[PDB]
RNA sequence: GUUACGGCGGUCCAUAGCGGCAGGGAAACGCCCGGUCCCAUCCCGAACCCGGAAGCUAAGCCUGCCAGCGCCGAUGAUACUACCCAUCCGGGUGGAAAAGUAGGACACCGCCGAACAC
């Protein structure tokens, strides 16, 4: 299973700077350093809109193609620097990827289900890193609750993992807990 | 009511005197302090109160050595 | 070790009544606190001292309700 | 109420209200959060109130953390007295809260009534907050 | 398999031995003018070199390895008062009369004191 | 030579003993016995230093060396005690005296202490080190019994160039320890 | 307490000092020194060291002494009556087992005094 | 001049360390053999020192393998910030610009000497 690489456009950045970055905010853009095994730091101006279409649509980390003044580029998205207030992305760092490249991500662990009635069910981790070739990055790594009673650490070894992806964290990290 | 505070010492004027490039002569003290965050190195000695003082002419030179962060005395080549 | 600090050393004998066994090593009992008692061993002659059980000679691991009770009390 | 087994200070200086929080701008904990939007010293009292009104408005189910300790003293002098002879001794403890900083956040499963229980304890804070997600 | 589970008493002499030549090395620097003597001594050979560290620069070396000093039908310390007198000569030849003992972080005596009095003799100073 | 028993013994036949049990790929992994040390640690000693004195002269008597006055490092309310007061002597033992008072103790005194049941091959810091300990000093005969008012124990010790508590049980019990099979 | 043969028990006859072990009496100490060729009348300072191993030897093969038997005695107790017999019962609360007054006088088990 | 090398030093003294797992003993460094001699242990020839050359590279030391732990670490962005604009927006300008993170970075340099070469 694949991910379709999002298209998005690019534009260099002419002015860099915290002027610069906010006029582009203001403009509606989104600042942005391309880096990786590039190894020649490319400063762009994304769009608001569509790359947090992108974002919501097939969670951070997502592959996407940049269409770098003409040329259309690879990338992962690495890291995002939003604001605590308005929640608007005030920069993106991005990740240069290639096929079979078995990029290092921190994937969103999704819980569902619903366990007995006399319980509740904490989520522990937010996520999960793994590892992972850069086509088939999950949006999601879900976990089932039906059917768990009280007592039931569920870890991260004890996630179901899709094929080709391979966990960097420890089985021991606890992920849900069930309990009372 | 009353407070039991209220004292405080004398300021003693620490620091550093000279700076670098600083040209000094000798017995110049450049810094004063109490311990040795400042060490002293090449034609640089330390006195009783750890201050540091320049055994000879020359422009202060702040260095590293070994961690220490250390104060230098270079010559000034006459011409 | 120094000449003074230290007590006196001297070959001495390990005599075991027990078994007879014989040892020679040198001991702070010596010309000072020896059994006054010599005897030639080897190319020299050194003082004893004596031993009731040794690791020859003693039952140690080197060398060494009840139904039965009352069936022999009750046939 | 919330409290310190001890402090090295006991009468501190005033917590800037200044800045946008750094730290405890997330959930990290639970599904719905208390954001809050303005600077204030949050006190023992309020944490307390709005922690009970979750805990009433929903009862057995679900859980409640409070990601802020009121550590920070807040001293008052006694009253009918001048100014001066000393600083006053610690009467209130508060935790100062930077816009952005989530105060309180809960696991529960329905949204409604996590919601709701959360608009309640904001009712009792002193600070314009917000709803937030684990989510995004 | 196997694993020793202690530093060894080679390691343990010479950290300390390192450690107590660089205390000594805190008081004691070579110039060009007054060379640092520094010694190494093993327990089959002994060697000195002549450094100014304001270079870190070697200007003349002696040991107790070459020939004409390992031929010596005595002790260590013979061939210690041997390579004293060479590193003196060889000193002098590179414009050398004052020096600064560098005792390498070992106790200035037998074989390192014979060296030092018989360059002393032959015309160092110190 | 003049070698000790134990020792020639040791370096006879107990080295290639030990290598056949453990196959060392090297002659010097052999196990060998750095030192031994005695310590009387007499606590009771901070409230008068005179018995000190008592403890000096039977180490003396029994190892051959006059010991080391350990002068306490840290003072201790519950237990009576300042700092740099008298608690215990210790001697190292290295050598042929080592050796010596090795065999002495072997062949002599532990056979002389009441009711031997043994010493425990578990007495081991896990590094082949081991160590025990006695309740009195009349097991040793260098001591004149009438001379004995008060009893004085002790804490014997014989670290190795043993890595592991297997060859250092192996190495002892070579030497000739009583260790009872458990 | 250190031999069992101890070199000198206490300088005094042999019938009375043999009985300074836990595992001989004065019968004891007699019928040692007649199968024995000792005699009794005689002081231990008076001693050689073939006698003592005569009589360490004889002992170690006979009978008991003080190491074996106070262990053979407490495990008796503890082993041979149990956890929970009337003997053992009587043992642990420290009173007199083998059927006497409680009621006044049973102090050799019960202490000195714990008057209330 | 070349070394799986011995010393003496240097570096914004960690890109250098720790821990690997596989190796080396030419001279040397080393353990190592013994205490007769200088010397020595608040006891110990363990150490210090001295005299030595039986065997061993097992260890130290040294060489190669590394992002496992630590260390270094940009860029861009953010925070903060001097000046300025602005009638509360601590809003904004042009300058400076972190920490943290992430991408990525795993010893080097010099002098002498040794064996060999020559």
């Amino acid at each position: 299973t694949a991910n379709i690489p999002n298209k998005l456009t690019a534009n260099v950045r002419t002015r860099t700077g915290k002027g610069a970055s906010r006029q582009a905010r203001r403009d509606g853009k989104v600042p942005a350093v391309l880096y990786g095994h590039g190894t020649d730091p490319q400063h762009l101006e994304l769009n608001a809109r569509d790359f947090a279409a992108v974002l919501r649509s097939h969670g951070t980390n997502a592959i996407l193609t940049l269409d770098i003044e003409g040329t259309e580029q690879l990338a992962l998205t690495k890291a995002l620097d939003v604001h605590p207030i308005r929640r608007n992305i005030q920069h993106a760092d991005l990740l240069v990827v290639q096929r079979g490249e078995k990029v290092t991500v921190e994937v969103t662990v999704l819980v569902e289900g619903d366990a007995t009635p006399g319980t509740l069910v904490t989520q522990d981790a937010n996520t999960i890193e793994i590892e992972a070739e850069a086509l088939s990055i999950p949006e999601q790594l879900t976990v089932s609750v039906e059917g768990v009673e009280a007592g039931t650490q569920i870890t991260a070894g004890q996630i179901s993992l899709p094929e080709g992806v391979n966990l960097i964290s420890d089985p021991e990290l606890l992920v849900v807990n069930v309990v009372e | 009511s009353s407070s039991r505070n209220g004292r405080d010492s004398a300021a003693q004027r620490l620091g550093v005197k000279r700076f670098g490039g600083q040209v000094v002569k000798a017995g110049e003290i450049l810094v004063r302090q109490r311990g040795t965050h400042f060490h002293p190195g090449v034609n640089v000695g330390r006195g009783g109160d750890d201050t540091l003082f320049a055994l000879a002419p020359g422009a202060v030179e702040f260095g590293a050595k070994r961690g220490r962060k250390t104060v230098n005395i270079v010559p000034v080549a006459r011409p | 070790m120094k000449p003074g600090i230290h007590p006196d050393y001297h070959p001495v004998v390990f005599q075991d009544a027990a078994t007879g066994a014989q040892f020679l090593t040198r001991s702070t009992a010596t010309s000072t606190r020896t059994i006054e008692w010599p005897t030639p061993s080897g190319p020299k002659t050194y003082p004893l001292i004596v031993v009731d059980v040794t690791s020859d000679s003693h039952p140690f691991w080197t060398g060494s309700g009840q139904v039965e009770k009352f069936r022999r009390r009750y046939g | 109420m919330l409290i310190p087994r001890k402090v090295k200070h006991r009468k501190q200086h005033h917590p800037e209200q200044r800045g946008i929080a750094s730290g405890g701008t997330s959930v990290s904990f639970g599904d719905y959060g208390i954001q809050a939007l303005e600077h204030a010293y949050i006190t023992n009292r309020q944490i307390e109130s709005a922690r009970i009104a979750i805990n009433r408005h929903i009862k057995r189910g679900g859980k409640v953390w409070i990601n802020i300790f009121p550590d920070r003293p807040l001293t008052k002098k006694p009253a009918e007295t001048r100014m001066g002879s000393g600083k006053g001794s610690p009467e209130w403890w508060v935790a100062n809260v930077k816009p952005g900083r989530v105060l309180f956040e809960l696991s529960y499963p329905d949204e409604k009534t996590a919601r709701d229980a959360l608009t309640r304890a904001i009712h009792k804070l002193p600070i314009k907050a917000r709803i937030v997600t684990r989510e995004e | 398999a196997h694993k020793p589970v202690g530093q060894n008493i080679s390691e343990v002499r010479r950290n300390a031995r390192l450690r107590r030549h660089a205390r000594l090395r805190k008081k004691v620097a070579g110039t060009a003018e007054v060379p640092r003597l520094v010694v190494n001594r093993s327990a089959r050979h002994i060697h000195v070199q002549l450094v100014n560290d304001l270079n870190g620069t070697t200007l003349a070396a002696a040991s107790s390895i070459e020939a004409d000093v390992r031929a010596i039908d005595g002790d260590k310390k013979a061939h210690s008062v041997r390579v004293g007198q060479l590193i003196a000569e060889r000193a002098k030849a590179a414009g050398v009369e004052t020096v600064v003992f560098d005792r390498g972080g070992y106790t200035y005596g037998g074989r390192i004191a014979a060296l030092a009095d018989a360059a002393r003799e032959a015309g160092l100073k110190f | 030579k003049a070698l000790p028993r134990l020792k020639q013994r040791y370096r006879e036949e107990i080295r290639e003993a030990l290598q056949q049990e453990f196959n060392y790929a090297n002659v010097m992994q052999i196990p060998g016995v750095v030192k031994v040390v005695v310590n009387m640690g007499v606590g009771d000693a901070a409230r008068d230093a005179k018995l000190i004195n008592g403890a000096i002269n039977d180490l003396a008597l029994i190892t051959g060396q006059k010991p080391e006055v350990r002068r306490a490092r840290k003072s201790i309310a519950q237990f009576k005690l300042r700092e740099g007061m008298p608690i215990g002597a210790r001697v190292t033992l290295r050598g042929d005296r080592m050796w010596e008072f090795l065999d002495r103790l072997i062949s002599i005194a532990l056979p002389r202490i009441r009711d031997f049941r043994g010493l425990s091959p578990k007495q081991f810091d896990g590094t082949g080190n081991y160590t025990f300990g006695l309740n009195e000093q009349s097991m040793f005969h260098e001591i004149d019994v009438d001379s004995i008012d008060r009893p004085r124990g002790m804490d014997i010790t014989v670290v190795t160039t043993a890595t592991n508590d297997a060859e250092g049980r192996a190495l002892l019990r070579a030497l000739g320890f009583p260790f009872k099979e458990n | 307490a250190r031999l069992v043969g101890v070199d000198l028990p206490r300088d005094k006859r042999m019938e009375i000092a043999l009985t300074y072990i836990y595992g001989i009496g004065r019968t004891r100490s007699n019928e040692i020194l007649a199968a024995t060729g000792i005699d009794k009348n005689m002081r231990t300072k008076d001693l050689t060291d073939d006698q003592v191993t005569v009589l360490r030897d004889y002992i170690e093969g006979n009978l008991k002494v003080e190491g074996d038997l106070r262990r053979e005695v407490q495990a008796d107790i503890r082993r041979k009556i149990e956890i929970g017999c009337y003997q053992g019962l009587r043992h642990r609360r420290g009173l007199p087992v083998r059927g006497q007054r409680t009621k006044t006088n049973a102090r050799t088990r019960k202490g000195p005094k714990r008057t209330i």
